[PDB]
């Protein structure tokens, strides 16, 4: 019904909070957060990056593979005959 | 009934936005407490909160002399009736001594009351209410209770 009223039934949870003025917008932002970078940046990086690396090779790989194929005619047949 | 003069007493009863409510005042040594205590069904809880605040806020700007008279009268009516029976005087003395000491400014109360003015009031609430930081006390089924940051940005009007 009324969006919040009839949502669900919940029992014996307790919540604790302050006015925003009670605290600061940078509670050791640098110091505390900078480590957190790794645990997330390491978490997925196992799962994600490598496929692209393969691509990047192909990028140069085929290009190079392309390049000779045309660029030099006096290659397979040199200009002799 | 609906004919009551107090805005919420009539209205919050009109839709029975509350089963009950009251107010409290207690002043400690260095501290004091201001607020109201209320009871209503959950689905409508939002109502009281919305409609409680202005009854502070509208005071803070637009307030009026005559409306105080009754309250001026009431508190006069209030303290006088406090004096029936042996014991109540006895209790008064103790706190008085612990509070103001000897003081029983009996008639002076009225003088303390006669102090009161429409400006006097609209000076007072200016201090402790308009754009302040309240605290929130609640117990289940809290669920629909408007979130904090509303109340805060809900304390001070935008003039609306």
């Amino acid at each position: 019904g009324r969006q919040f009223g009839h949502l669900t039934r919940v029992r014996h949870v307790i919540t604790y909070s302050l006015s925003p003025f009670e605290q600061r917008a940078f509670p050791h932002y640098f110091s505390k957060g900078i480590p957190n970078v790794l645990r997330r940046t390491r978490a997925c990086i196992l799962r994600v990056a490598p496929p692209f690396v393969a691509f990047y090779l192909v990028y140069t790989w085929g290009t190079q593979e392309f390049e000779k194929s045309k660029r030099k005619n006096p290659a397979a047949y040199e200009n002799d005959r | 009934g609906a004919h009551l003069s107090s805005p919420l007493a009539s209205i919050a009863a009109t839709n029975k936005l509350c089963q009950s409510f009251q107010t409290f005042n207690i002043c400690y040594a260095d501290t004091g407490l201001l607020g109201a205590h209320f009871v209503c069904d959950h689905m409508s809880i939002d109502d009281m909160m919305f409609v409680l605040q202005g009854q502070w806020m509208r005071l803070c700007t637009s307030a009026t002399e005559s409306e105080v008279l009754r309250g001026k009268n009431l508190l006069r009516n209030a303290l006088v009736s406090h004096l029936d029976g042996t014991t109540p005087v006895c209790e008064d003395i103790g706190r008085s001594l612990l509070t103001y000491g000897r003081r029983i400014p009996l008639a002076e109360w009225e003088s303390r009351i006669a102090e009161v003015d429409a400006r006097v009031v609209r000076e007072v609430c200016s201090k402790y209410f308009y754009d302040q930081c309240p605290a929130v006390a609640g117990f289940g089924p809290i669920e629909q209770l408007p979130d904090y940051n509303r109340i805060r940005s809900g304390m001070f009007w935008l003039r609306f």
